[PDB]
């Protein structure tokens, strides 16, 4: 029923703690699979961690948090959702200082809370620059993902891709830099081809149908008009049906219907245009003159995407098909191509500019392929998204962890009273990221563990990191580990804020 | 057919069953035999009550399932056109006949024997 | 640790669950591996029976109980759709390599290490396998030998011989010059009422509808074949009209009006027989799919043409090809430039139904293959005996190598493997010694199903050696080591490279699951 | 939960581990099928009560007859019951024999098993031994037939075949199927048992029963006409009645006037639809249901012969002979689906009026055996008789070769065959010796259903057949465990009788050996 | 599982004779007393209630219809009898 007490604060940890303890070895790229049984018998084997947690039905609140909070993360970046559970997961981990030391809360709070911004300045100091002109430099960036996959060959076309895609989105004469993938970025799928086939079409792609035969196929200079308003016979205020018995009264009304649709196609085709794109649907009868002008019929285009043409072809949105003027034109595009491809109606309207937009083409031999090769380059365009917000870089491998881990524990020497213990037990918490690394390769975890504290305690902390595939201990400079500076930045603090969230609930009650 | 749940009734345990559910019925009528015997009450199975001594007037209202007691209702018929006033005299002797008839069963002798004698 | 209504493993235990379930279907499909071995009955529930040693059947069709054998079960399907061959040996060396390696994660290696070992020992097999595959030229003496041996196990070796020379000449007639070789241009048919020692070749193709009339000649020695989708049973009107009629028997009036269309056509059928070779020792033959009205079989009946009629899609695709036919969806078009040319047509009478035989053709491009049997599960097991004896020589045709069989390439890279170094890492040789005994187990089977000593048979064949190339085998009458180049035991080079690969990552992915649990069970 | 059940992986299907033996328990189930039809082998085969599905009491020594109500559910021993089915194929014998020798080889297998030989060297062994039978069998062969085409030479023959099925009456049959069968031997390759059909009749006993040509019926002409040529026959299976039209319909009656209207309309339309009868020419019509009382006047007004078969299986006997289909509507004239007859008359035989369809100018094969028996349990068990004896000399339309009965050829073919197994050295030596001793189980079986001593019937026959002595079997009898000649006796069996049941027992029992597990599987 | 019988009941050797032997005793136990003409009578009821008496062994026989199949057996005997002969069915089945 309810929960009250001491008891609260030690549930929460054992429901995080329990999700925590799955996905320990999924991180890293030696990761061990799972098994999850079907209510049918199936098996599903695969080791991400996001489809495992997804899956899994926790009857605990605070477990369904741990799982709602991930979720978001896995949004802003597809990368490093794992190991923000296992942090998450280990900050709490430790009871000591919660329940058998008798701490109220709120000082263990502060304790964490004073830790965060001293974890966000460190990684400041032994970050690096990067310059963003080379492309050599972002191709083995984005490689991290690119490992152990089936593009490794097509690897070389899948950095220019992602790349080329996420600059034309960025607009940085606003000062914040905006870049926003899931409007602009919209990638859809070319079925036919191979894997070297996928380009990077400029402008903006439309999946709409060739409906009638009558169609322009190939214009050098197309023309575009955008309007929102449907193609019908104007109707009334409410959606009641028009039901006539009488047929004096059906030639009054089919005349009425017949002339305001062909009124309103009429200045549509006063311009000579070659296409009509709507907002909403467009009827039968409407559909009748627009073969007759023998152009393009397209529907069902989102703001979004008419905002994107406007720029492109130097289109303009006009609410009512008869109040369209001359400003709306498509001079300037390049080509407009409804050929079949793949078996499929796509639509062309590219050219020449760049409207802060674009569309990826996905070629590939069968759907299994496409699959694959969509979810591989939707996390590189993340990955490039990433860099060009904040261009620095910072050692992989574990390397970072523990580089955070040496500042805290020479810090918490001048720090007097009781929140030093506490502030010290961040610094142990940030362990279990190079711990598992170890133990999936198999060495011994006490043995190197050992060892590496001694390293950035000499050495510089920048380097000296954790070797997954061999399992000693190497240098991040030599090695194509180097990680985004603003996905270890979220990821810290969102595994502080979520530690913080369950400790703040001392009571669980049911009640609306 | 129906041959489960078929009620058999046979050898000399038979007969004392038979005599048994005979003396039932004479022991009944022997109280009412005579002027001063006692009078029974009879209740119609639509609420009626009526009270009568006579021995015909009881047999025809007595409602017996076994087949030997059906047997002594059928001798009223027969009687009731000659006598009809010692109609019960006849039962409390027909039930005075079986009951020393099975001190003779005892003894190993043959019931065609002990009806040839009588 | 773990929430209401499901299950959890969270110690090695959940590997030793995915450890017996491989063991125990081990054991289950070790006895029908070779021509010695027994065989497995299948019940349907439903009162059918089925007899067969292949293991692609005794696993895609049976359904397994417990869940982990079933994913193995899935392996051996996409593992007959590539090769064909090797379903059974393919599940033997999974057991084993995940018995092996148990013995050595019980002292507290780590999985991933003995993985590791298995793609060291993947590579040295693989490159190993290359000296031994012969080059020699595929001829009629080698590809009889690669029949036998695939044959010999999926039948009593007494139809072997029968159905050796079926499909050995099947492959030939097909491929001609390397052109790319196709199984779809043969025929599967199956008789009853004949013993199943009749199986024989058929040149042409079989028809399951003949022709019903009286006067039907049994055999027409030269013809023309006219193919037709259009059918000549009663129709409705073709041009615009509707139903007009004053009484039940004008209705019946209309009718010769409507069929006047079709009769029409009829004779359409005999001006051209006339026209083009209408003479004597002549014929002409009405392969139309569609129903014929019985009016026009006489009609067609009384010119010596020999019917058909209700016929099926896959029959007019190869009567297409084989005889050269157009189809002709209109009789207003028909002409001359449509016909086709066929030999000797005869319609072979059973016991209950009636055949046509196409046969005797020039470049018909096409085949059957006719399969008797007393019963319906013997013709069942004979099918399945041909596919596999058909893609086992497509795949030595097609790639020029051949490897010797019993167990005589998996005893040589045994010893490779044990005389090699690690390459890697040094804890990953415990990895290849155990993928080096796991190699083994495919002749100490064959040693059980012979009814032999497990250990003797596998010393003997092991203690061979000499200056120059030696290869024995598992001799299964004798017993002694046996050369299977010399005796004719040859199999596929494609077979053993894939059961390298196969093998190799399925038997990884089992030891790579740390924990078993249950969403939504 | 650990332990978990021993060698099952599939569907629940029971799997018999290694000390279980799963070869033994599929041999046990067919041997327990082979003690069911044991006692029913011979002369003084023990009868058997059998409850029909239909509740009905039959009482038969006939083996075929027992697998067709005792239901077997066993994969395993299905094989052997399949194996029966094709022993009826190519011979009408031999039923008891593939029953009791297939299964001595099981029971004899598992005592090889025991020893540890492997199953695959026990399967070879008999199918080396099997053809050393084939070749051996032909030397066993002592005399023949005459080809005479005799009577006495015919019913001579049926005393083996009659015997072990009806006993006592083996005097009688013999001669009644002789007559039968010597009328279609004239014809070379068209004797069929399809050909003479069986028509069991109520009477007295069998002493009553006869033999006629063409096809006889117990049921009586309806009409008055006595014989006619005409080959036009109708057969319908709608009873005569008033006609109705498969449309509405609806006759409606209110007052006793218009009641014999609609009543004199029925004579009417039976008046029409017999009138259309003998328009096309048809003075035959046989009817399937009943038969109006107005519909037999009729008859005789246009002298049409009329023939009332209450059996559904009398009518398909004609659909197959003449051709005459039996039509669902009530007489539709229609003459393409009639049939063709020779000779079409009344006869009268034991006191009883017969119907005979013959073919006078054709030669024909047709022939039909009368039968009279007073219970219908006893007399149905005659015509099982009948079909064992016709198809007895459906096999010697082939090659004519006979051996002796009487477990005569078993005896001396083990003994030749034990020969062979000892000179062939090797582990093969096993399986052939007990190849040999399965021989010995008919004997013994014939032996035990007439209250004699097995083992002392085994020891005189192995000590006659030392010294040469050929044709010797097992006398029938009581108190006397001796044996006499069998070929002065006249028991002789058929040739292809038992090369066709060596061969089909002995690939009955391999196929069992070959199946270690049965598996059950899902759709 | 896989059951040969599957709910049938059969049975043979010495068991069943001697099952059937005990059958035919109950059988002739019933017409037993009623041989001769000052042989004792019989009463049995039907599912209408009516009592029927009578020492004949015919009428008795027909009334009883006993599921036995070897019981069924001498009660064919004595309608045979009456065919032939008209009496002594009680002599024939005792």
């Amino acid at each position: 029923k309810r929960e009250s007490g001491r008891k609260v604060q030690s549930g929460n940890i054992n429901a995080a703690k329990t999700i925590a303890d799955i996905i320990r070895t999924c991180l890293g790229p030696k990761s061990m699979m799972k098994m999850l049984l079907d209510p049918m018998g199936g098996i599903v084997m695969t080791n991400d961690g996001n489809a495992i947690l997804r899956e899994i039905q926790v009857q605990h609140p605070a477990a369904k948090s741990m799982i709602e909070i991930s979720r978001t993360q896995d949004e802003e970046v597809g990368d490093g959702t794992t190991s923000v559970i296992i942090l998450a997961g280990e900050m709490l981990s430790v009871a000591e200082h919660f329940l058998e030391q008798q701490m109220h809360p709120t000082v263990v709070i502060s304790a964490y809370r004073k830790a965060l911004d001293d974890m966000i300045s460190t990684l400041k100091k032994i970050s690096i620059p990067v310059d963003i002109s080379d492309s050599d430099m972002m191709l083995n960036i984005i490689n991290s993902s690119i490992t152990t996959k089936a593009i490794s060959r097509w690897s070389s076309l899948a950095c220019n891709i992602a790349l080329d895609a996420v600059k034309m989105v960025q607009f940085e004469e606003n000062g914040r830099k905006e870049i926003d993938i899931k409007k602009y970025a919209r990638v859809e799928k070319i079925p036919g081809g191979i894997i070297e086939d996928s380009c990077v079409l400029r402008g903006v792609m439309i999946n709409k149908d060739v409906t009638h035969p009558r169609m322009r196929r190939y214009i050098k200079n197309p023309r575009i008009v955008l309007l929102d308003s449907s193609l019908e016979y104007k109707k009334g205020e409410s959606q009641t049906d028009i039901e006539i018995t009488r047929e004096e009264d059906f030639t009054r009304i089919l005349q009425m219907e017949e002339e305001y649709i062909q009124q309103l196609c009429e200045d549509i085709i006063q311009l000579k245009p070659d296409v009509v794109i709507t907002e909403k649907g467009i009827s039968d009868l409407a559909q009748h003159y627009l073969m007759r002008a023998n152009i393009t019929a397209i529907r069902r285009v989102r703001k979004t995407d008419n905002n994107r043409i406007a720029r492109a072809c130097g289109a303009r949105i006009v609410s009512r098909p008869e109040e369209l003027r001359e400003d709306d034109v498509g001079t300037g595009a390049g080509l407009l191509e409804i050929k079949k491809i793949g078996d499929e109606y796509f639509t062309f309207i590219t050219d020449c500019k760049d409207p802060k937009a674009c569309t990826i083409l996905l070629r590939g031999a069968s759907k299994e392929i496409l699959s694959e090769v969509e979810r591989n380059l939707q996390d590189a365009m993340q990955v490039c998204r990433n860099v060009l917000l904040d261009p620095q870089l910072v050692p992989g491998g574990g390397a970072s962890e523990m580089a955070v881990a040496h500042a805290l524990t020479e810090k918490s020497k001048a720090m007097t009273g009781v929140e030093q213990w506490p502030y010290r037990a961040v610094a142990q918490a940030l362990e279990v990221i190079p711990r598992t690394l170890i133990q999936n390769c198999g060495a011994s975890t006490i043995r190197l563990l050992t060892s590496l504290r001694a390293k950035h305690t000499q050495e510089n902390c920048e380097t000296w990191g954790v070797n997954g595939e061999t399992g000693t201990l190497v240098d991040m400079k030599e090695l194509g580990i180097w990680e985004p500076l603003a996905v270890k930045l979220q990821t810290y603090k969102t595994a502080v804020e979520t530690a913080v969230l369950l400790l703040r609930i001392d009571d669980i009650v049911s009640g609306h | 057919k129906d041959q489960d749940r078929k009620s058999r009734l046979m050898g000399l345990e038979a007969l004392k069953s038979h005599i048994m559910a005979a003396k039932a019925v004479a022991n009944t009528m022997r109280t009412s035999l005579g002027p001063n015997g006692l009078d029974k009450m009879m209740v119609d199975k639509d609420g009626d009550v009526t009270v009568t001594n006579d021995g015909a007037t009881i047999l025809s209202m007595m409602d017996v399932d076994h087949q030997i007691a059906k047997l002594m209702v059928e001798l009223s018929k027969s009687q009731d056109d000659e006598i009809g006033d010692g109609t019960t005299g006849v039962v409390v002797l027909a039930g005075a006949l079986l009951e020393e008839a099975e001190q003779l069963l005892d003894r190993g002798i043959h019931p065609i024997r002990i009806a040839d004698g009588y | 640790t773990l929430n209401p209504k499901a299950e959890v493993a969270r110690a090695q235990a959940a590997l030793a669950v995915n450890i017996s379930a491989a063991r125990g279907l081990q054991d289950v499909l070790r006895t029908n591996l070779g021509p010695k071995g027994t065989m497995k009955m299948l019940v349907s529930g439903a009162g059918d029976i089925k007899l067969t040693k292949d293991g692609n059947v005794l696993l895609h069709e049976m359904q397994i109980q417990h869940p982990t054998a079933s994913l193995i079960a899935k392996v051996a399907t996409a593992q007959d759709d590539i090769t064909g061959d090797g379903t059974t040996s393919n599940v033997l060396i999974i057991g084993e390599l995940l018995k092996q390696a148990d013995l050595y994660i019980s002292e507290g290696l780590h999985p991933r290490i003995i993985t590791e070992g298995f793609e060291a020992a993947k590579e040295k097999a693989l490159q190993f396998l290359e000296e031994v595959k012969v080059s020699r030229e595929m001829d009629r003496e080698t590809l009889i030998d690669v029949a036998r041996t695939s044959l010999r196990t999926k039948v009593h070796a007494e139809l072997a011989d029968v159905l050796t020379e079926a499909v050995v000449d099947s492959i030939l007639a097909i491929k001609k010059q390397d052109e790319p070789i196709d199984l779809f241009m043969i025929e599967i048919m199956e008789m009853k009422h004949k013993s199943e020692t009749d199986t024989s070749l058929i040149r042409g193709l079989v028809l399951d509808h003949g022709a019903r009339h009286p006067d039907m000649k049994k055999r027409v020695e030269d013809a023309y074949i006219l193919t037709c989708n259009v059918s000549l049973e009663y129709e409705k009107t073709e041009v615009n009209s509707g139903f007009f009629y004053k009484s039940a028997e004008e209705r019946e009036k209309l009718v010769k009006a409507e069929r006047k269309f079709i009769e029409d056509r009829v004779k359409k059928i005999i001006e051209l027989k006339r026209k083009v070779c209408g003479d004597s020792d002549k014929g002409f033959v009405v392969i139309n799919q569609k129903g014929i009205d019985p009016f026009s079989l006489d009609a067609l009946s009384k010119e010596g043409i020999v019917a058909l009629r209700r016929a099926k899609r896959r029959n007019m695709e190869r009567l297409t090809l084989a005889c050269g036919g157009v189809a002709l969806n209109s009789f207003d078009d028909l002409s001359p430039d449509c016909l086709g040319h066929a030999g000797l047509v005869y319609e072979y009478t059973l016991g209950e139904e009636k055949f046509t035989f196409i046969e005797k053709c020039n470049n018909p491009r096409s085949v059957t293959l006719l399969i008797k049997g007393p019963n319906k599960h013997t013709l069942t097991q004979i099918k399945d005996a041909v596919r596999d004896g058909l893609r086992a020589v497509k795949n030595a045709i097609d790639d020029g190598c051949v490897v010797p069989g019993a167990g005589a390439v998996e005893v040589a890279m045994a010893e490779a493997l044990i005389k090699h170094k690690p390459s890697v890492k040094g804890r990953a040789q415990l990895g290849v010694q155990a993928f080096a005994d796991a190699l083994l187990i495919i002749p100490k089977v064959l040693a059980q199903n012979s009814g032999f000593d497990l250990q003797e048979t596998l010393v003997k064949i092991q203690a061979e050696h000499s200056e120059s190339g030696q290869l024995v085998g598992v001799d299964l009458n004798t017993g002694e080591p046996m050369v299977a180049a010399e005796v004719g035991v040859w199999d596929n080079y494609c077979v053993k490279k894939q059961l390298l690969h196969s093998c190799t990552v399925i038997a990884t992915n089992i030891l790579l699951v740390d924990e078993i649990m249950r969403a939504g069970m | 939960k650990a332990p978990g059940f021993a060698q099952m992986l599939k569907e629940g299907a029971k799997h018999f581990s290694g000390l279980e033996e799963a070869v033994y328990r599929n041999i046990q189930a067919c041997k327990e099928l082979a003690q069911t039809t044991r006692t029913a082998y011979g002369p003084n085969g023990m009868n058997k009560m059998v409850i029909n599905h239909l509740e009905k009491l039959f009482v038969t020594n006939d083996a075929a007859t027992i697998l067709r109500e005792l239901e077997v559910q066993h994969p395993a021993a299905k094989m052997i019951v399949m194996a029966s089915h094709m022993q009826e194929q190519e011979v009408g014998d031999g039923t008891n024999f593939v029953l009791v020798f297939a299964g001595a080889l099981l029971e004899l297998a598992e005592e090889l098993l025991r020893i540890g030989l492997s199953v695959s060297e026990v399967i070879e062994g008999y199918e080396i031994a099997c053809r050393k039978a084939h070749e051996i069998l032909p030397n066993l062969v002592c005399c023949s037939a005459k080809n005479l085409r005799d009577i006495d030479e015919v019913s001579s023959l049926l005393r083996t075949s009659i015997m072990s099925k009806q006993y006592g009456n083996e005097v009688f049959l013999a001669k009644l199927i002789a007559q039968a069968c010597v009328s279609i031997f004239p014809d070379s390759g068209h004797f069929n048992v399809d050909n003479i059909r069986v028509c069991k009749i109520l009477g007295s006993g069998i002493s009553s029963s006869s033999v006629l040509h063409g096809m006889v019926f117990k049921k009586e002409t309806e009409g008055d006409v006595t014989s006619v040529k005409d080959a036009k026959i109708a057969v319908y299976s709608c009873p005569f009645d008033g006609m109705i039209t498969e449309t509405k319909g609806t006759v409606l009656i209110k007052t006793a006037e218009e009641l014999m209207n609609f009543s004199k309309g029925e004579e009417n339309l039976m008046d029409a639809q017999v009138k259309a009868i003998a328009d096309t020419g048809a003075n035959v019509v046989v009817t399937g249901g009943k038969v109006a009382d107005m519909a037999l006047h009729y008859a005789n007004k246009y002298n049409i012969m009329l023939v009332r078969l209450n059996s559904k299986w009398d009518l398909r006997r004609l659909c197959k002979t003449v051709g005459a289909t039996a039509l669902p509507r009530l007489t539709p004239p229609v003459l393409e689906e009639m049939g063709h007859c020779d000779s079409v008359y009344l006869s009268e035989v034991g006191d009883t009026q017969v119907v005979v369809f013959k073919h006078e100018k054709e030669d024909g094969a047709i022939s039909t055996i009368v039968l009279r028996g007073s219970t219908d349990n006893l007399m149905d068990d005659i015509e099982r008789a009948v079909d064992d004896g016709v198809n007895t000399f459906k096999v010697l339309t082939r090659d004519k070769r006979l051996v002796p009965g009487g477990g005569a050829t078993e005896i001396e073919l083990a003994k030749q065959i034990t020969s062979y197994g000892e000179t062939c050295p090797g582990l093969e030596q096993y399986a052939i010796k007990k190849f040999a001793e399965a021989f010995e189980a008919i004997p013994r079986a014939l032996a035990e259903n007439s209250g004699v001593k097995a083992n002392e019937v085994i020891s005189k026959l192995y000590a006659v057949h030392q010294e040469g002595n050929k044709n010797v079997g097992l006398d029938i009898e009581a108190e006397v465990p001796a044996v006499k000649d069998m070929l002065e006796a006249g028991i002789l069996d058929t040739y292809l009788g038992k090369y066709w049941a060596i061969k089909l027992a002995t690939n009955a029992a391999v196929t069992v050996l070959r199946v270690d597990q049965i598996i059950m599987a899902k759709p | 599982v896989i059951l040969l019988k599957e709910g049938t009941d059969s049975s043979q050797g010495i068991p069943q004779l001697v099952s059937n032997i005990s059958a035919c005793q109950v059988i002739a136990e019933a017409v037993r007393t009623t041989l001769g003409p000052r042989g004792m009578d019989k009463l049995i009821v039907d599912g209408r209630g009516k009592a029927t008496i009578s020492n004949d062994g015919a009428t008795i026989l027909k009334l009883l219809d006993v599921v036995h199949p070897a019981a069924k057996t001498l009660v064919d005997i004595a309608k045979s009898q009456d065919a032939e002969v008209g009496d002594g069915t009680t002599s024939v089945t005792l």
